[PDB]
């Protein structure tokens, strides 16, 4: 959808990368985005650029095992056409509004969220599974099985030396 | 009741006189309006711009600015004479004119 | 009655087939004629818009925007003004639209 996993690293420079939609399949440069993962979390890259309508160039190879993803991230709080008495209406703006508007749908449907994003109320599960979860750091944190596997095999190497 | 009545065509100009048997038809008030019998009331003509005379000193509430035309639509000059000076001559084109 | 924002008239020279208009606007003085027999040119629908200059539109692939010339006079009110198409796409002839 909007994101794309690209692994290139040795050597190359330039990677490519498609989105769903019309033609380039975003509204303006300053969407794309990208992310770098270090091995631990993501964070912006540097010293990209784009190169032409699609497909970006880096300024110098990526190290061996490097991973990056290009997103798409547009503007949520505003539309992207305002209309205005005695103006004429285009093609552009009118088909672009339902694209940003859809767009922005798809965004959430790749499990995109923003930052400063909690719950209020609690969610119901109802009858279904928790997956690939690692254990976790603070108090605050969730578990998964593996923690538990963990303390009842201590558990269990306690009580055979009990 | 339950009645309608009509207005007709806006073609009079506006007047002052109050509505108290005014006129059939006056359009109390009117700007912009090019008010023609077949057009009924449009808005007025706009305007070309052709070219610039000068800055804001060449026209004065006492400045003279006389016209005259010569020929079959060919030559038109304004002549425009600011206090305590001689005259300043210009074409239809807006391009000044060599004054001896 | 006729209006203008900020305009002083210095008088009106009706000569013949146009009716010329020497105005003071706010940057300077300048010649502006009036067709007031309101010619079809071109395009579906008359222009009713104060001073016109024609004005050329270029493509800009820097921005993705179109360019215009530079305007040759400095307008009273930004907002007031506004951008009509006279030569274009036959859909959006004679339309005028938004421009920053």
């Amino acid at each position: 959808y909007s994101y794309v996993e690209r692994t290139g690293d040795g050597v190359a420079t330039t990677f490519n990368f498609a989105f769903t939609g019309k033609g380039k399949g975003y509204l303006l440069a300053n969407q794309i985005y990208v992310e770098r993962w270090d091995g631990a979390s993501w964070q912006s890259a540097t010293g990209w650029s784009l190169s032409g309508t699609n497909q970006i160039t880096f300024l110098t190879p990526l190290a061996n095992g490097q991973v990056i993803r290009i997103r798409r991230i547009a503007g949520k709080d505003y539309p992207f056409a305002q209309f205005e008495p005695g103006v004429m209406l285009d093609m552009a703006s009118l088909n672009n509004t339902f694209i940003h508007l859809l767009e922005i749908t798809q965004e959430l449907l790749d499990g995109f969220y923003p930052d400063g994003f909690y719950l209020k109320q609690d969610l119901n599960m109802g009858w279904n599974k928790i997956v690939n979860l690692m254990p976790g750091t603070d108090g605050g944190h969730a578990v998964n099985k593996t923690q538990l596997d963990t303390l009842s095999s201590h558990v269990d190497d306690v009580d055979q030396k009990h | 009741m339950e009645v309608q009545g009509s207005l007709g065509r806006q073609i009079q100009g506006i007047s002052q006189q109050p509505a108290s048997v005014r006129l059939p038809g006056q359009c109390t008030d009117a700007i912009n309006c090019s008010m023609d019998v077949v057009e009924g009331t449009k808005s007025r003509p706009g305007t070309v711009h052709i070219a610039r005379l000068g800055d804001l000193g060449l026209i004065q509430d006492n400045t003279n600015i006389h016209h005259y035309r010569r020929g079959d639509d060919v030559e038109e000059y304004w002549m425009i004479t600011n206090p305590l000076g001689i005259p300043d001559i210009f074409d239809k084109q807006g391009r000044k004119c060599t004054v001896t | 009655k006729w209006e203008f924002y900020g305009a002083t008239i210095g008088g009106l020279y009706y000569s013949g087939e146009t009716l010329y208009l020497i105005i003071k606007r706010n940057d300077g003085v300048f010649l502006e004629a009036m067709y007031m027999g309101d010619p079809l040119l071109s395009g579906s629908d008359q222009v009713r818009m104060d001073r016109t200059v024609t004005v050329s539109l270029t493509w800009d692939e820097a921005t993705l925007s179109w360019k215009s010339s530079p305007l040759p006079w400095v307008p009273t009110q930004v907002e007031m003004l506004e951008a009509v198409l006279t030569n274009g796409d036959p859909a959006y002839l004679g339309g005028a639209f938004l421009f920053e």
